[PDB]
Formats: C-alpha cells, structure tokens, sequence
C-alpha cells in the first residue's frame, strides 16, 4: 500500500508569494499523483494530474513536478482566492491515499474590526433566556479578544465565539461572541459592553447598551 | 458533463449501519471508471473508503474491510455504502465520486452529506433577530442578523431576502453549547441609510426537524 | 506483459482498411487502450481510445477500434487508408486496478500504396 507524507501542515503567506507544498509517496509510483484545492464547505477540486499537467481551465498560477517518490505543488503568485486545503492523491493502486493536507491562509495588512453589539430580543428574553451578541467585522489578523463587562464586572465561562474561514477577496475575518444569562441574571445588571482587544486598535473598542434601553 | 448527489440520514445512532446511496447523472455508471466512497470527519483529512467498477467488483479501505459494504445499481445509475457498528468516529462529510485514474484528464464528486453519530435526538431551533438597542444613520454601515439557538443536529442554512442579498453576509460556524444543542449567528452589514426603506429578512431550514422560518429583522 | 501489436509490417493499397491488431491479457477487468502514431518529432499522437467513454471529444471516425469477442484482441483499423497513413504505430494497454501501470506495444509499420 501507499503512504503519502505531506509538508508543510499550515502556512501563512502574502499575496504574489510563491508557495511549496511537498508530498512524498512510500515507495516510487512514477508520475501517477494528482494535487486537489478544497475550499471549506466544498468537495476537493482537482487542480493537477499524472504529477505536473494542469488540467485545462485551472489557472497557470498552479504547476506540478516530480516522478518517483517526490512531489511538489507549486502556487507562483498567490492570490486571495486561493485560501484553501490542498491535497495530494496518489492514483498508482488500491487502496487511494490522500496526503494529510496543507491548510494555505494569505497574510494581508493589519485590519481593525467593526464591533457591533446586540441586545436579547423580548421573543427570547419571555423563554427565560438572554443571549448577548458582539459581532467583529472585517479584520486581520484572526488574533483577536473580546471581553465582555456587565456593570463593569468583567464576565468569565459564560460566553463561546466563532470565526468565519478566511475571506476569498479580502482576506479578513470576522467573529460573533454570544453572553448566556438567565433571565433572573440579565434583569439584575443594567449596563451590557463589549470591549475588542485587536493589533489594528492602539487601545480597545467598547460597544454598550443599558437594559431597559 | 457529469453530477453526483449523495443522500441517506444526517444522524446514525452508535452501533447501527450507516446507508448512503450517490444518484449519478449526465453519464451511465456502466463503463470504464471506478465509482469511490471518501470521507472527511470535522477539521481533518480525506479518507478514501472504498470504490466499485459497474460489475460490481470493489475494492475496500484495510482498516474499514470489517464493516464497509460498497454496491452498485446500473439498473438505477446509483451507487451505496454501508457502514456498520458506526462510533463517533465515523461522524464525518461523506462524498461519493467518479474516481480519478492515470487514463484521463479529469474527476467529479458530490457535494458531500454530513453524518452525524449520536444518541441525542432532533431539536429544531429558535430564530431570535440580532437588531441594534437604537436605529442611527450616525455611521454609513449597519449591522442586522438571526441568532439561530438550540438546535441538533447540523447543518442549519441562512439566506437573507430568499438569497436576493448576499453582498456583507457572514454565517458564521455552529458553536457546540454545554446543553449538547448547536447555536449559529448569522449577520449582514447595509447602509444604516437603508434600514428606514428595505426589508431584511433571514430564511432558517433546519431539514433534520422540518423547520423552515423566516424571521424580519427590525 | 506488454500489449502485442501485429502486424509489423502492413502493406495496403490506398483506399482499403488498415487494420492492426492490439492484443493482452493477465490485466483485470478494469482496462483502456490507447492507439497511437508516431508524428514527425517521435512524439506518440493519440489516434483512439478505447472504450468509447475515454475518447478525447474531437476523435476522428476514420480511426475505429473493436473488441473482438475473446475479450484480449482489438482491431484498430484505418478507415480508407491514404498514401499519407503510411508510418509508424503502436497500441498502449493501461491496467487500472488493483495495481494501476501503463505498458506500451513494440512500434509497427503501416506502407499505404498506390493503386494501379
């Protein structure tokens, strides 16, 4: 059977940038090694085949090489769009083997978030629940923290965040922070904020409301 | 050219069989390719499971030959995988595809169908609106969304405007709650100018439940 | 085992068929066969491929590729041969599974004649 160990595991590089991604077979299986781009949310799309023809419609920016036991995907000029998992498949047996992946992101300039806050709606806050909302919009890098303060008390195991995947055109991220309260909790504080701690912010953003508006 | 469309249940409970079919058009399976099963389990790596020639000859994953069934249906232009004894381990995107080989130039996959692997049961979710406390033109951008809250399993869609606005849209991944329920936020930045005039609405399926919600934003 | 490719020499005269025959076997049931010509640069010029399914979309009917019932025999004939087919070729046999290789025949030559 054929293993395939591939380098590197992640790297971060800028736009116009030339990239390596190296995958190595156990054994030698001549040219028959194909490398795939999957997007997140996406089926893997082949980008070249038998080690270095790039199928025809794939950008020239994608070239292979290598025979044998060593091969290399090449992007010349990285673009913003190329943000992806890239793949080798080896195509020389039964059973298919895929290399471990490289996850490429694209290092841009500094970008400070947009902070948006959110209120519960009175839909949620009668099921006995309030759910709190700061939105970070549009920055970079993805290092970012979020502390949230109810009357200046500073919240900690109460909130959980997420990240989108990196932007295709402008290679930014954004981030939702979500404060869980009981109702009886969200009742007892007047004053909700948001403070964004960001390396494009000299010091940090706060966004508030007051409860009872 | 040609589309493959994998279908079957998003929630196997642990120790029962697996079933997914892949529905295979624009071509007949009848011919000279091999037709493969490949799995990717949340944040990891491609796993090929098993392929199958339309005869019905296969060939199977070594550490899946246990419990992997690969058919073919030329009668239906479809083909299955069984996977039996599934653990959370199996939780992953399951695709099916037109495998590629070293004698052409090119390859097709579905779009993939998460399976998940639980004993917890089908919750549908409540779509609450993400507004601002006070409505300002104070700065040229806005932002609205749908908190889209306790759910299982994944996924959850959101479009905004039956999918006519998409321009600022940010749906952001499901967080995993302590309850054992998904939570998704869903936000679209607009002109605070245009809050006044249009309307914005997110569509929330949660397919698993049959919930379809379209919740206005004001 | 490489494909046989027989005959070695065909001499025809313009207007008739040239056919060659590419024969294997010990290869499973997963196979292509590739027909080619060898062009002025010593480069392999694809003329078929077999079966219909891995034919490049522009494939020339003149160029037709058989089966023949024992399974391992192909015809791979030139319809209405023209004094300019006259040249070198050869068939390749590609094994898919479990074990994918692709293996060549040795060269045969096609002399298209003038009738009289």
């Amino acid at each position: 059977d054929i293993q395939l160990t591939q380098s590197p595991s992640f790297l971060s590089a800028s736009v116009g940038d030339r990239v390596t991604i190296i995958c190595r077979a156990s054994q030698g299986i001549n040219n028959y090694l194909a490398w795939y781009q999957q997007k997140p949310g996406k089926a893997p799309k082949l980008l070249i085949y038998a080690a270095s023809t790039l199928q025809s419609g794939v950008p020239s920016r994608f070239s292979g090489s290598g025979s044998g036991t060593e091969f290399t995907l090449t992007i010349s000029s990285l673009q913003p769009e190329d943000f992806a998992t890239y793949y080798c498949q080896q195509l020389d047996s039964y059973p298919r083997t895929f290399g471990q992946g490289t996850k490429v992101e694209i290092k841009r300039t500094v970008a400070a978030p947009s902070v948006f806050i959110f209120p519960p709606s009175d839909e949620q806050l009668k099921s006995g629940t309030a759910s709190v909302v700061c939105l970070l919009n549009n920055f970079y890098p993805r290092e970012a923290k979020v502390q949230w303060k109810v009357d200046n008390a500073l919240q900690s195991g109460n909130s959980q965040e997420s990240v989108t995947e990196q932007d295709s055109k402008d290679s930014t991220y954004s981030l939702s922070s979500t404060l869980t309260l009981s109702k009886a909790d969200y009742e007892k504080h007047k004053v909700y904020a948001c403070e964004v701690t960001h390396q494009g912010l000299s010091s940090p953003v706060t966004k508030s409301f007051n409860r009872g508006e | 050219q040609v589309q493959l469309q994998e279908s079957g249940p998003g929630l196997v409970k642990p120790s029962e069989t697996l079933s997914l079919t892949c529905a295979v058009s624009g071509h007949s399976i009848r011919g000279s390719y091999f037709w493969g099963w490949i799995r990717q389990p949340p944040g990891r790596g491609l796993e090929w499971i098993g392929s199958i020639y339309h005869s019905g000859s296969t060939y199977t994953n070594p550490s899946l030959k246990s419990r992997a069934t690969i058919s073919v249906d030329t009668s239906k232009n479809q083909f299955s995988l069984k996977l039996n004894s599934v653990t959370a381990a199996d939780t992953a995107v399951y695709y099916c595809a037109r495998d590629l080989d070293i004698a052409t130039t090119r390859d097709y996959w579905g779009q993939g169908t998460l399976v998940t692997v639980s004993s917890a049961s089908t919750k549908g979710p409540s779509v609450f609106p993400l507004a601002p406390c006070s409505r300002s033109t104070s700065e040229s951008t806005a932002a609205l969304g749908c908190l889209v809250k306790d759910y299982f399993p994944e996924p959850v869609t959101v479009s905004w405007n039956s999918g006519a606005l998409t321009s600022g849209v940010h749906t952001f991944p499901a967080v995993l709650q302590s309850s054992g329920l998904y939570s998704l936020s869903s936000v679209v930045t607009v002109p605070s100018s245009s809050l006044g005039t249009k309307t914005y609405t997110c569509n929330v399926d949660h397919k698993p439940s049959n919930t379809k919600v379209d919740k206005r934003v004001e | 085992n490489p494909p046989t490719f027989s005959p070695a020499l065909l001499v025809v005269t313009e207007g008739d068929n040239a056919t060659f025959t590419c024969s294997f076997s010990n290869t499973s049931e997963s196979f292509v066969l590739n027909w080619y010509r060898m062009s002025p640069s010593n480069q392999t010029d694809k003329l078929a491929a077999f079966p219909e399914d891995r034919s490049q979309p522009g494939q020339d009917s003149r160029f037709r590729v058989t089966q023949l019932p024992n399974g391992r025999d192909f015809h791979m004939s030139v319809v209405r041969a023209r004094r300019n087919d006259s040249g070198t070729y050869l068939c390749g046999a590609i094994s898919l599974a479990p074990k994918a290789q692709i293996k060549e025949s040795l060269r045969a030559e096609l002399r298209v004649t003038e009738r009289r």
